[PDB]
This record gives structure tokens, sequence and C-alpha cells, in this order.
């Protein structure tokens, strides 16, 4: 079941800087999924790691026609060009490649599931990227508030007027359908809704079975963080463990490629103990991993979650060939 | 053993003598003689030539083989007779990236008049010619000769003399024949080429490459190219709270990489690094002297972070447990440093702040946990790739047909596969049977891919799993130092800033990381390289300290007259002489007073509160900040209320006193700077330019007159085919950037009253006053831009900028993160483009990307404005006028506001004149993805006539006038 | 969270300059801008700024009568606290606290839990524009009525439910639906402040529009009958509605005299802009079940939370903005019941 939660308002999420009275300029930070869990938590809570599992969040735009927008893969370079890694056995190295250059640029933007569907086989069309600017921008509130020195600025998240934030559930955990709950930072609150789940996801759960017999008879299987995720054993490290694989079938791991972007930083209140969570890395969301794998997929469904925290939301990751 | 290789690699290094280029017949025998009791064997020179031949220059030592129906020639001696050698002209050299071809004037000065341009073996009138000849050549070797035969005099240990040599013998040399001949004798003769046929390169850049080939190949090692990045930087750089905190994690990453860098280069040798190039580099001297071999010379400041995050290295390894060896031991010194300075920390700042609490108990089970998260910070990458030894055997047509097949053997995309086929024809479009390809012929291809392999590879992390409790209130991602319970946290903190109120503060609650950047200055006086140099702390504590730099009415600065306060500079200047003394002993009684009354406390040391006569902050200086005691205390670092002092209210008199003093200063010293210019610039397309894209085609790097005289197929080629750089072109290249961020960059800042914070390479992050920043900033760019600077090499390249003028207040992660933006906007459109930002107190924000030379003739039209020459009400009718204006009235209402609102018509013509020449350069951000229009305005050129051409004229001409009201608004702004 | 909500209505006496912005394209000091539409705002962190002072003030006074009865504070907190209570008493007293009933409603001060309610963003409803027939008009903007559409549905949702759906029209750069006395008598077209537009005929937007500001604004409208309303209300275009926006509001010219000359000062001159009077603002009120701190028995519940919220806050005349001194601000508040 999708949680469509359109904000009457700006969103502000809070990055790990502290901001009480000196770093007064508080920016702003994709939400990560365990506010809008916590969210969810407390709206269930008001209803009746959570008992439930949240599969993730996407952000959406309702124009006319009802699509999720899923964070832009680092697989796609800034003309829409997919990227792929073929090994040198001459050099014994594997770089990236793109077919234009060995160097490129990630697209930052978005993409839909109608793009998911074909993304997953190895193209993208025009029309399934979206832009950034066209479902957010970055308004920053200046000057809010012995108090010559309070002044503070703020930057929140502006959706535009046809955007806002799914999150996605698991069928079953029903609750209360239409309301509001508070979500961000400085005190804000969205006007959230519950909706069937889209024919977006039927439409690539219907056309799991052709990609995954792809993905086992050539050999190469590609898998996307739509959500961030903790993939640390001990510690928080980036490397795949090949373990990790093993749950899905993979009898043997030859090369593993992985390409993405800095991690993200973070923690939470533990409001059982009144103290700060301990801090966290993970690996950005729309990362990538290349593997070759040997022998082959047994899953039903064309996402897996990886890591830890899986039920907040984290480690939302899709099975695609390359 | 090693001696034996250091040895060996001393004769690498002289294989050419200096002067080789004066006579190319006896260039061998030369070398040997210099080298003295050192001169190599027979199949050890037979295997330095070798080396010297497959290195770079390939572009000559595979052209010098020019057979047209002789063998071409370009010497000194000129006597080569014609019926073998039929010789071209007199050496020249050229630019390595822009092609610019200077001549030798003053070495042929020094040089015989001869009456012919060329001479044969045994004509007449020649016997007076050779004699001078061999004479000034006899001069030369003995002058070489001495300096050499002093170097291996004073140094015993071969590899300090190497070393010694490597750093020292240019210098050395071009000294005692500056003493001999000329000044600009030396500086011509020491700059001559290698290989005259094509002299884009120095002779002593060809033999440190010659060098480094030699030492990666040497004993059957494999030579691979490694490159190194220790990243996070930015997000390291920006968490800071005071310019202190900024300036200690630019030295502290500086010093990590040249860390790495010297054990690389102790390892291997100090030419096998290619980027950056460490002769001259203030950090490699202060490790000579660390390494007793040379005494630092204190010529150039070491306070400047003057070393890139990246290096790359070219060395030998015998297998890949070897380079995994190699990345280990690297890993270890840094790791080892870091452990130092954390040892350092814990049992100077925290044993020493908790010596006898049960706290330091609490916390003493914590100490491993903080120091493996302070270890495991930073990323760092290490990643080789081995040069292919492609099968050159056979034929030459074979040969190159092999090294052609292995190329396309990659399946690289085709166009840089097209470019080094090309390339790679071009080098066998020449006529000579022992012509053979070499390993370093696709030495580009492997820097590319092997930047390519670094940006992916860096990307991995791995980082622990720290416990719960409250973060670090600086960083804001890291648990503070005993963390664990809030009553604790703030009982530890509390106490250590009692023991260090100097460094903290009453809230201040950092991690590892944060607590180490910030005790980072008062430790690197006992870190390795130091302790020896001598004021490597800068004197500059507060972002607002610069800010005051900037200079008054009166030909003298806030900065100066705070210096005089604390007493450290007198002032000269009589006229003004009794008013500053009153003041400053006002201000010496306040804090008298105030030191007094914190002494009765019994909370801080003596010795910190003994010398508040000096280190007070100065911020005391703005009026505003003196509204009341506990706004004075605060501004000083205490707090009042935790002191219990807010209910003092005895010392009013003496507030008020000040602040009238205050106030009789501002009358004639105009009021405190409140904003400063933080200025980071970087290399434009670098990667491109190192690529061979950007690089211009072969016949510029050659000599001029030997295309014609040339066959014709290769002609053509090196007409058309671009050159791709190589070990002794990417050294001088290196050697460029080196002088630049060097020799330059810290002058004209600190003619510029800024502060140089990073000039790593071609990167530059400096902290100016608002007077100079527009100023410095073209200066920097103009610098940058040249090629050739008296005798000296510059990068000959462009740089985007990005200057932020926000206010002092302002928190300095949040300035330096929107400079960063500033400068990324200036590289997405149209690069070779500053972009002015202005973040006033209040929160507005302005914004401009325009031209480097857009920069002047807005200052001219902001300082019309501010000399009241021109009303400033012509900047809002323009500014509500550009929303609907055209490219077909634009000059008529330019002229007809200008004429309205001026003082006269001259004044009115100018502003006209400065409006329409300004207003073309600058850049704009249409809805559509356009970055043809940015290049276009980027240079200068028909653009005019292709705006016409162009279908959204009419949005780009009012953005274009719009930028430019805003950018002269800023300037405005910042003048008055 | 924030079982229920409240709805909110303002109405610019005189005009209103509050807050800047980043921008800062042309006027020294423009007001709060939201940054997709470019629509003037209200942020709700300053609205709440002067609702919570406003209610503050009158604990000091003690008028926030609940249920039809007055309400002591100083009684209340030792009633529902005692011990420190006395402490209590004299702390917000020293001005380093808040009246204890505020801060259930409003949060605490700078020295536990949270305010029971949150302060929406002001969004625009009317803009007024000088016109040529009807001297001024109420112009709005379809997605204006969309957005008023969606927030509007969380309080009344059910007949203003059906009619809120009905409101969906299409409207090109140049065509207006306008109310009778905005219409050039013949000429069937409407002109506002230059611009000349032509009326599309229809019968039921205008008349669904002011159908729900009286279901949530009373009877009366804020002073003034609401048939003498109805008649100037002129829908136009996005492109229209935003352009109007930025440019007919009020850019006031403002410079400081010296006494010593008695001309101007050099360099202090500047423009600031402000909002034009007769603006219908609206901001969602969320409000929710307080935190169980042992509180009072007659703010207990949300119900009981929101009426006092309502009751003392309707028919209101607060400031907003940093012009006060300069009658710039006051605005007339109606809660919608
Ligand atoms: N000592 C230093 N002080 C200041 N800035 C530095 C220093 N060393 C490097 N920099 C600069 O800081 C920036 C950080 O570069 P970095 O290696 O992190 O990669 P990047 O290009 O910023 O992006 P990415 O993080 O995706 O790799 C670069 O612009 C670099 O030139
Ligand atoms: N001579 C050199 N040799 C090796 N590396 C160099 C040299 N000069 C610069 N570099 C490094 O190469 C890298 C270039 O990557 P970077 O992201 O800065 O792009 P660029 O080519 O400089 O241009 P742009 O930022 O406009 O894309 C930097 O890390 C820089 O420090
Ligand atoms: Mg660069
Ligand atoms: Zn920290």
């Amino acid at each position: 079941m999708i949680l469509v939660m359109k904000p009457y308002d700006s969103l502000l999420f809070r990055e790990p800087r502290p901001f009480d009275v000196n770093n007064h300029v508080a920016r702003t930070i994709l939400p990560l999924p365990q506010t809008l869990a916590g969210a969810v938590r407390s709206a269930i809570y008001v209803k009746y790691e959570p008992e439930f599992e949240i599969l993730g969040h996407f952000f959406y735009r309702y124009d006319g026609k009802f699509e999720l927008l899923v964070e832009s893969p680092h697989d796609v370079t800034q003309n829409l060009g997919l990227v792929k890694p073929h090994r040198i056995d001459k050099l014994g190295i594997t770089i990236l490649m793109d077919s234009e250059g060995i160097k490129f640029r990630p697209f930052n933007g978005f993409l839909k599931f109608s793009g998911l569907i074909d993304y997953l086989q190895g193209r993208i069309a025009e029309d399934s990227v979206v832009e950034r600017q066209k479902i957010f921008k970055k308004e920053r509130r200046v000057g809010i508030a012995t108090k010559e020195e309070h002044f503070y600025q703020v930057e929140m998240l502006r959706f535009s007027d046809d955007c806002g934030i799914a999150v996605w559930v698991e069928d079953g955990v029903d609750f209360d359908d239409e309301g509001i709950l508070g979500v961000g930072g400085e005190r804000r609150f969205v006007k959230f809704e519950k909706r069937e789940e889209p024919e977006c996801i039927t439409n690539l759960r219907s056309k799991w079975k052709k990609i995954r017999d792809k993905i086992n008879e050539t050999g190469r299987l590609k898998i996307y963080l739509a959500t961030p995720a903790i993939l640390g054993a001990k510690g928080y490290s980036s490397k795949l463990d090949y373990d990790l694989l093993g749950d899905i079938g993979i009898e043997r791991v030859r090369s593993v490629n992985f390409i993405g972007g800095k991690p993200v930083i973070f923690s939470g209140w533990d409001f059982v103990t009144r103290k700060p969570k301990p801090t966290r890395y993970a690996v950005p969301a729309g990362s990538v991993y290349f593997v070759e794998f040997e022998g082959e997929v047994k899953l039903d469904m064309p996402y897996l979650k990886l890591g830890k925290l899986t039920k907040l939301g984290y480690g939302l990751c899709f099975m695609g060939v390359w | 053993a090693d001696n034996e290789f250091w040895l060996n690699k001393i004769r690498a290094f002289f294989h050419d003598p200096p002067d080789k280029s004066f006579e190319l017949k006896t260039h061998e025998r030369r070398a040997s003689f210099i080298l003295g009791e050192l001169k190599p064997s027979k199949s050890l020179k037979r295997i330095i030539k070798n080396a010297d031949i497959q290195a770079s220059s390939l572009q000559r030592v595979d052209l010098e083989k020019s057979i047209h129906k002789k063998e071409l020639k370009s010497t000194f001696d000129r006597i080569h007779n014609t019926e073998k050698y039929e010789y071209i002209g007199q050496p020249i050299i050229r630019h390595p990236v822009t092609g610019e071809i200077k001549e030798y004037g003053t070495i042929l000065a020094n040089l015989p008049q001869t009456q012919r341009e060329v001479y044969d073996v045994d004509d007449e009138g020649k016997e007076d010619y050779e004699e001078q000849f061999q004479e000034i050549l006899s001069r030369i070797l003995k002058i070489e000769k001495k300096v050499f035969d002093d170097f291996k005099n004073r140094y015993s240990d071969p590899k300090d003399l190497y070393i010694s040599l490597w750093a020292f013998y240019a210098e050395k040399l071009k000294e005692a024949l500056e003493e001999e001949f000329s000044a600009s004798f030396a500086e011509e003769f020491v700059n001559l080429p290698a290989y005259t046929l094509s002299p884009d390169h120095t002779l002593f850049d060809h033999a440190d490459a010659t060098s480094a080939i030699f030492g990666a190949e040497i004993d059957g090692k494999k030579p691979v190219l490694v490159l190194f990045k220790i990243s996070p930087v930015q997000k390291f750089i920006a968490d800071a709270r005071k310019e202190k905190d900024l300036w200690a994690a630019s030295h502290m990453l500086s010093t990590l990489t040249f860390k790495a860098i010297s054990f690389i280069a102790d390892k291997f040798g100090p030419d096998v690094v290619i980027y950056p190039h460490l002769r001259g580099n203030p950090f490699f001297h202060a490790w000579l002297h660390s390494k007793k071999i040379w005494e630092f010379s204190d010529s150039h400041s070491l306070k400047i972070a003057s070393v890139p995050n990246k290096f790359l290295a070219l060395v030998g390894v015998s297998d890949e447990k070897e380079l995994n060896n190699l990345r280990e031991g690297i890993r270890n010194e840094i790791e080892s440093f870091l452990a130092d300075l954390f040892d350092k920390l814990w049992n100077e700042v925290i044993v020493g702040a908790l010596e006898h609490s049960d706290a330091l108990k609490h916390l003493g089970d914590k100490k491993e946990i903080h120091k493996e998260i302070l270890l495991k910070r930073f990323t760092l990458t290490l990643s080789s790739l081995k040069i292919h030894d492609v099968d050159v055997s056979g034929s030459k047509e074979e040969a190159y047909e092999k090294v052609k097949d292995f190329v396309r053997s990659l399946g690289l995309p085709n166009a840089i596969e097209s470019k080094y086929l090309q390339w790679l024809d071009m080098l066998g479009s020449v006529e000579a049977s022992n012509n053979r390809p070499t390993k370093y012929d696709l030495y580009s291809l492997y820097y590319e891919i092997l930047t390519v392999l670094n940006a992916i590879e860096s990307t991995h992390f791995d980082k622990p799993a720290e416990p719960a409790g409250y973060k670090c209130t600086l960083c804001g991602e890291h648990l503070a130092i005993g963390g664990e319970s809030r009553e604790m946290m703030e009982n530890v903190w509390g106490k250590i800033h009692k023991r260090w109120p100097s460094h903290l503060r009453s809230n201040e609650r950092l991690c590892a990381v944060c607590a180490v950047k910030r005790f980072y200055p008062k430790f690197i006086e006992t870190l390795d390289i130091f302790e020896g140099v001598g004021k490597v702390v800068p004197d500059i504590e507060s972002v607002s300290e610069v800010a005051m730099c900037r200079r008054t009415k009166h030909g003298i600065t806030w900065k100066e007259v705070y210096d005089y306060l604390r007493g450290l500079k007198n002032v000269d200047d009589e006229k003004l002489l009794g008013k500053l003394e009153n003041l400053k002993h006002s201000v010496q009684t306040l804090i008298n007073n105030v030191k007094s009354e914190l002494k009765s406390r019994k909370v801080y040391p003596e010795e910190f509160l003994e010398g508040l006569n000096r280190n007070f902050s100065n911020e005391i200086l703005y009026s505003e900040r003196l509204r009341d005691f506990n706004t004075l205390l605060d501004t000083l670092g205490f707090d009042a209320a935790k002191l219990g002092l807010d209910d003092v209210k005895n010392y009013e008199t003496m507030i008020s006193e000040l602040r009238e003093r205050l106030s009789e200063v501002y009358k004639m010293l105009g009021e405190p700077p409140k904003y400063y210019a933080i200025l980071m610039m970087d290399g434009d397309e670098m990667g491109k330019l190192l690529s061979g894209e950007k690089l211009k085609t072969a016949e510029h790097y050659l000599h001029s007159a030997i295309l014609e005289r040339v066959s014709d197929a290769l002609r053509v080629k090196a007409k058309t085919v671009r050159r791709l750089i190589t070990p002794a072109a990417h050294s001088s290249i290196s050697r460029a950037l080196k002088n630049f961020s060097v020799n330059h960059v810290p002058d004209v800042v600190r003619k510029g009253n800024g502060t140089l914070i990073y000039s790593g390479g071609d990167d530059v992050l400096v902290l100016l006053p608002v007077d100079t920043a527009f100023d410095v900033a073209t200066e920097l760019a103009m610098t940058f831009s040249t090629s050739w600077n008296g005798w000296e090499m510059l990068p000959g390249n462009k740089l985007s900028a990005g200057l932020l003028i926000v206010h002092y207040k302002h928190p300095l992660y949040d300035a330096l993160e929107k400079t960063r933006e500033l400068l990324q906007k200036a590289k997405k459109l149209g690069r070779n483009a500053i972009a002015v930002g202005l973040l006033k107190r209040s929160g507005s924000y302005y914004e401009s990307v325009v031209n480097f030379e857009t920069l002047e003739d807005a200052k001219a039209v902001a300082n019309l404005l501010v000399k009241e020459q021109v009303s400033p009400r012509i900047i809002y009718e323009l500014l509500n006028f550009a929303d609907v204006i055209s490219k077909e009235f634009l000059h008529q209402l330019v002229k007809y506001e200008a004429v309205r609102h001026s003082i006269d018509k001259n004044l009115a013509e100018e502003f006209q004149s400065v409006f329409a020449r300004g207003h073309q350069g600058v850049r704009v951000e249409l809805e559509g993805n356009d970055e043809e229009i940015n290049k276009y305005i980027s240079d200068g050129a028909n653009l005019e006539t292709f705006l016409d051409k162009y279908e959204k004229a009419v949005d780009v001409i009012r953005k274009q006038v719009r930028g430019f009201l805003n950018l002269v608004k800023i300037l405005y702004e910042s003048i008055r | 969270m924030f079982e229920k909500a409240v709805v909110f209505g303002l109405y610019s006496i005189t005009p209103v300059h509050a807050g800047s912005g980043a921008e800062l394209s042309v006027i020294a000091l423009p007001i709060q801008r939201e940054r997709h539409t470019g629509f003037p705002v209200i942020w709700g962190q300053s609205l709440k700024g002067v609702l919570r002072s406003r209610f503050r003030q009158l604990e000091l006074d003690e008028k926030i009568e609940v249920e039809s009865q007055k309400w002591k504070w100083k009684e209340k907190t030792k009633e529902v606290l005692k011990e420190k209570a006395d402490e209590f008493i004299k702390k917000v007293e020293e001005r380093k606290r808040d009246p204890l009933l505020t801060e259930i409603v409003f949060g605490p001060a700078t020295d536990e839990h949270a305010g029971a309610v949150s302060v929406g963003d002001a969004k625009i409803l009317l803009f007024p524009v000088r016109s040529a027939k009807g001297v001024f008009a109420f112009v709005t903007s379809p997605i204006v009525i969309q957005r008023l559409k969606e927030d509007f549905e969380l309080v009344s949702e059910i007949e203003l439910k059906q009619i809120l759906s009905r409101f969906k029209v299409e409207l090109s750069n140049n065509e207006t639906i306008a109310g009778n006395a905005l219409i050039l008598n013949g000429e069937n077209k409407v002109i506002l402040e230059d611009i000349v537009l032509k009326v599309k005929s229809d019968s039921n937007v205008i008349e669904n529009l002011v159908e729900v500001l009286k279901t949530l604004f009373g009877d009366n409208f804020f002073g003034k009958p609401i048939e003498s309303i109805k008649e100037r209300i002129a829908i136009v275009s996005d492109d229209v509605f935003k352009s109007f926006t930025r440019f007919s509001t009020e850019i006031v010219a403002r410079v400081r005299i010296d006494a010593e000359k008695g001309t101007v000062a050099r360099g202090g001159l500047w423009y600031e802009e402000f909002l034009p009077s007769d603006t219908l603002m609206y901001s969602l009120i969320a409000v929710g079940s307080p935190k169980k701190e042992n509180l009072p028995k007659e703010v207990d519940n949300t119900q009981k939370i929101v009426n006092v919220l309502k009751v003392t806050f309707n028919n209101a005349f607060l400031q907003i903005g940093g012009d006060e001194t300069v009658g710039k601000g006051f605005v007339k508040v109606r809660a919608g019941v």
C-alpha cells in the first residue's frame, strides 16, 4: 500500500550538523527513510525496528496521471547514456564504459517506474527522466526570529504544487486513510492519504520474470539502490559482502563493480534512552552494483532488502540486467 | 645494493649534459666528463640511452631521425658540414601547452658573430670561430665541473647526494653562471631544451623524466603508474568555527598527503612523482631539512598548504605483492602520523585537564574507539596501472601495426581510440629504419585510465560502528569525546575549557577529528618536518581579522591599528598617534580590569589570563559588541552566565568611555569593515588538457622551420594531428603549475593584503578583504593564462573562480559551501568565468557569473557611482527596464539614462561606453540545456552576429544586462 | 500527531511588510515569496511568533476566558503544579519563562514537551488590483482555488465537500471570470491596471468560491457585507496572476533626513516593498493533543484546546512585520468556526 504524503507547506529535514543558537544557518537534505518510518509509526500508533516493514519511499508527481519518481541512477550519464563496466584482460583492470569516452557525469534527476521497467533492460527513453527542478526547489527562509542575534536562516524543500512524497508499505497493516501528521525539522506537517498500490508496480511485478530470466541466462546482474542501505557487517562498509548475494541463490561471484557517490552520514534520537542514536554510514541511493554471478537467482520479487534497518525503508534494491 | 641504485639514478640524471644543445656532436663525452669518476659503464650507458629514448620527447626521438637527404640538426656550434646534416636554424624553445615560441637572446650575444649562417667541415674563416666556441664551451664545462665537484664533496651517501643534486643542481649551476657571465645568460642557459628538434620541454625536465623511467625499469622492475587520493576534502575543510580551524584542516590534509609523497620519494626517488613537481616546494624543502640534506633557507613560507590532495608517481614494482606492500606502507605512514597527533592531543589536553578526576577513568576505556574513529576518518585510495610492454620486435611497420592492434584490442570508444591511432600513425610516418615504437607511447592513455580508476575506486568506504551518545557540536556527525552521558560530557568539556580557554569555548564538545583539528596549531611545532623551520602557524585567528585587512582612507588598515593596540606593530603616522594612544590606553585598562576580576574567580590559568593584553579578540573594535558587559565578555569568549558575572554593572563607565573613544576613532578612520571575501579557484578542464584534446597539433611543439624540410607525409600528419603529453612533457606542465602555485599566487596575495590558505597546483583558496578581492582575482587569472613570464614557465590555461563576499558573523561552513557552489556554477556556465556572490548579514543573496575582463569596466562604473559622478538611481531604473528591453534600443535607452543621471556629457558618454562594453560578457542560464551561448560569450567573437542568428537573443541580452547591473551593485556595495 | 485542524483567515487593514527574501532583485527588502510559485506568503514560523506573543500578553491580563469562564493563570499553575509552582510564577514574572497555559498551546519558551498546535504558512487567497470600473478587484488564479480546495477538505469534511470538487476551471492568458461590478458596460471586457481582459461567461466558479468563504468565515466578511464582495472577484490566468503579485505590490521609497542641513543624508536611501491592503490571506492551523503534564481540566483533549484558540483570536487585530510604528501590519483575523 502506497502512502501519499502531500506537504501543505515546505519541509526541512535536519542534517547532522547541530543548529540551536550558533549554527543559525540550517540546510536541508533529502528525507532519510528513518524519518518517514517514524512518521508512519506515529500514524499507525495514532490509528490503533517496527514489527511492520516499509519497503521504501519515492517522490511522485500527480498531473492527471499519478506516477512515482525514483531517484536518478548513478548508471546514467548526463546525456541519457548508460554506463557499462567492461574488463580489459590485457591490462588486468575493469573500467566503466559509456561508449562515448572514459569520463562521464551522472545525470541528476529522477526516473519513473516506466523508466524502471525499461531501464532494467539496459535502455532509457527520454520521457523516462525528470529533472530535479520539476519536483522540488530549495526555498531558503531567512530572518525568522534580547533577540538581536536570533535571526537564523533555514533552507526547506519547496515541492511543486503537483509533487509530493510517497511511502511504499507492504500489503496489509492497514490504518487511517486520510489525515495529517508532522514530518521534518522545524514543526511542519503533510496531508497524507492512503491509496491502492499503483498500476506501475504491477506493471513491473508482472514483467519481473522476463528480466529475471534474462539475468539468469546472460550471467550478468546489476543491483540498483532505490533507498540508501547500511551494508556493513561489523562496522559500515561499501564493499558488497558476497554472502549477501548468497541469499538470492548466487553460487559464486566473479567480479563486483560498484559506482556511487559520497556516503550519507546520519543518526537519530533514541526516545527510549533520550540519547542520540549511534552514527551510521550508508551507501547513497542511486548507486548500482555490477556483479558477475555464477548460478541463478530464485527471487520471486523484483526487489530485495539489503543491510540493516530494512524495516524502516533502507536497502531497497532492484535486480537488473546489463 | 641501494647505494648502487642511487648511483645509477645519478648516472641516468646526467646522461645528457646541461650544455647539450650547444654542440650535439660530442654531447655523450661531455656528459661522461661531467659525471667525473661516476661516469657510466658501456652496457649501463646503453640501457640508460634506451630508457631515455623510450621516455618522453618521443615526438623528437622519433623525429630526430629525419633523413631528408641529410640528418636534420639544430645546434649552436653550426659546424656540421652539410654533406650529411643540412641544419635548419638557431635553437628555440616552445611552450609545452600553448606552443608559444621563445628565442634565446642573451645566449647568442656571447656567441661569436658568425659571418655566415652555416659552416662546413674545413672551410676558410672557421678557425677563429671554432677557437672561440671551444673557449666558451670549456668555460661552461669548467663551471659545471666545479658545481658537481662541490656537490659530490659535500655529500657522501649516494642517496643524499642524489637528492641534493636533483633538488639544487640547477639552482647552484644557474647561480654560478650568473656570477660568471650574467643573470640573463644563466636564466637562458638553464632553460635550454633537451631535444632541440622539438623544444617543447627543458633539458632538466627531460633529465628528471629519464631518471624516473630508468628507476622504473631498473633491475627487472616493471614500471607502473600509481595515483593516490585522500578523500573527502571539502567536507573536512568546511567543518570549521573560526579561521584557525579552516587553516588547520587545510594544513593537516596537505601534511598527510605530503607524508605519503615523502614515503614514496624516500622509497624510490624524488623524481618518481610527476605531480606535484616537488622541486621548489616549501614542504619538500622542509622535508630535506628534516633529512639533514639541506638547511631550510626560510625563503618560502611554510604556513601555506602548498601540496594537493592527490599525487601521481611512476615507480617500478617487481610484482603485485610489492605494490600491495607499497600501498600498505603509505597507509601505515599516514595512520602513524594521525595516531601520533591523536596521542599528543589525548595526553596533553585531555589528561592534562582531567589529571585526577574519576571522569578520566570513565573515558579511559574509550581511547581506543576514538583513536580508531579518527584513523578511519579519511579514505586513502591507491590505484596502479601496469604499463604494458608492447612487442616492438620486427620491422618498423610491423611493430607499429602490432602497437596499433594492441590499442584496437582494448575496445575504447572511437573518439580517443582514433586520437591515439592518429598519434601512432604520426609517430610511424617518419622515414627511418631504426624508428621503433616505445611502451610509453600510450602514456597518456594509461594516465587517463588511471584517473578513471581512481575516481571509481575512491568511492569505496569502510568505516567503524561508533557507539551511542551525543554527537560533536562542531562537525555534528561523530560522537563527542566522553559523550556517553550528558553530565559526564559537560563536566569533562567544562574542565577542558577551563584548562584551555584560548582554544575551546564554554559550549564546545568536540569529537576526535574536530578536537585534533582544533588543537592542530599548537602541536605542529613538534611534528616531523617542523621544529627547525620556524613560525608555521600564521598570526591570524578570526575571519573578522581578514575583513579588517581592508585599508582605510588614511593609508592605514584596521588590522594594523589593532596590531598596534596589542603593541606588536607601532604606527608611524603621528597625526592620529595621540588618538590611537588614547584608545590603546582605554582598551588596556578595560582588559586589565577584566583580567583582574577573572583572576579573583580562580577558574582560568594565570598564564592565559596574563596574555589577555595581547590575544584579546579584535571584535571589541566593533561598537555594536560593546552594548553591555555580558556581550563584551562573550566577544572575548567567556560566558558571563557560567561565570555568574551577568549582574556586574560597575564597569559601565569604562564601556561608555571606550565606546566614545571608538566613535572618536571612527570619525576619521571609518567604521571597521564587517565583510570579507572568500575566493576559491580551479583549473579549467585540466583533465582534457592532459588527455591531449585541448592540446594543439604537433606543428607548434616542433621547431618552427623544420616542418617544411621534413618529408611531406609526416609534415601533413604533424599539421593535423594533436600532440599527446608524455613523462617529460607532463613534468614540464607540472613544473609550470608549481611555478605559478608557489612563486606567484603567494606574492600577489601578500601584495593584495589577503591571506592565502591553500595554493596547491591549479587550485587556490584565499581570504581577502573586499577591497583587493576582485583586483587580485583578475591578476591571478591573467597570471595563470600567461605562458612565459620573464624566463619561467606558466600554465597557460584558464580558471573558473567563485568569489563570495559574506559577513564576518556568518558561519564558516555555510560560507565555504556557498563559495564552492559559486565555483561549481562558474564551471557549469562556460568556464574561464568568475562567479561573484554577495551574502549580506541579513541573508539576502546576489548573483553574477561574468568574464574576468568584465570586472574592470564594472569596477569603473562602480567607481563613477561612489564618486557621486552618476546618481545611484540609474541602477534602479535599469533593473526595472531590464525585463522589457531589447537589443535594438539598448544603446538609446542607456544613453538617455546616462545623460539624465550623470553630471556632464563626458561622464554620461563614458558610462554608456563602459556599460556597452562590459555587459557583453555575462554568462546566462537559459531554461534549455544551452552551453553554446556561454561558450561564445567566454571568448569574444561573432557571438553578437551569432546572437542575431540565435533564436532567443532577447532573453540572452536581458539576462546579460540584469547580471551586469547585479554585479555592479555588488561592487558598489563593496566600495561603499 | 495533529488529530484535527482549524482554518484561519487574515485581511490586511494596512499594508504589511513581513520578513524578507533571498532573491533581492530590485527592492532592497522584498516580501516573503514562495519559491516555485512566486506568490506572496507569510511563513508559519513568523506567523506563529505573533500568534504566540499576542496569546502571551493576554495571559498577563487574564482575558483568555475558557468556556465562558475567565482564566486566572496565577492560581492555575499552583493548582496543577504546586511545589515549585511558586518559583514558576517568579520565573514567568522574571521574563525568563512564559505563562503556563500558553506553553501548553504554543510550546515552551527558550528555557520538556512541544506545543499542541502548529502554525502553517499563510497562503494568499485574494489580491487587490486597481480596476477601471469597480475601483479595485479581488483577483485569484485557478490553482489558488486548487490549493484552497485541498486544504479546506481537512476541516469541513459534507455539502461543501461536493461543491469543492466542482472547482476546476481552465483559463487562457487573456480571458477572465469577473463579477458584475468590474465588467465594462456594453463592451464585455475587464481592465485591471493597464491589462485588458475578456470576461468568460460562467455561473458557478465565482459563486462557489464565495460559497466556501461564507461557510468558513461567517456571514460577515471582515467588517464588510458578503454580497458587496461577490461582485468584485476577477479570476485571471496563472501567468497574469503571478505577474500581478510581482509588480502590483506597493514599493515605497524611504529616506532619512538630518536636521543639521535639512537635506537627505548620503547613502540613506532605499526602497521597501509592502503587501497591499485588502489582501485576504489564509493559514491552516494544525492542532494536536497536548503532552500530558498534569494539565488543567479544561485543556485535556484537542477539541477543548482548539476552541480557546479560535475564540481568543476571532475578530482580533494583531501586527505582522517590522513596521509597526508606522502603521503597517494590522490584520483582522477570522477563525473558521
Ligand atoms: N589541502 C587542500 N585544501 C583545500 N582544498 C583542497 C586541498 N586539497 C584538495 N583540495 C580541493 O578540494 C576539492 C576536493 O576534491 P575531491 O578529491 O574530494 O573531489 P571532487 O572533485 O570535489 O569530487 P568527489 O568528492 O565526487 O570526488 C578539490 O577541488 C581539490 O582541488
Ligand atoms: N599536472 C597535473 N598532473 C596530474 N594531475 C593534475 C595535474 N593538474 C591537475 N591535476 C589534477 O587533476 C584533477 C582534475 O580533475 P577536476 O575535477 O579538477 O577537473 P578539471 O580537468 O580540472 O576541470 P573541470 O573542473 O572544469 O571539470 C584534479 O584533481 C587536479 O588536482
Ligand atoms: Mg581544474
Ligand atoms: Zn566533530
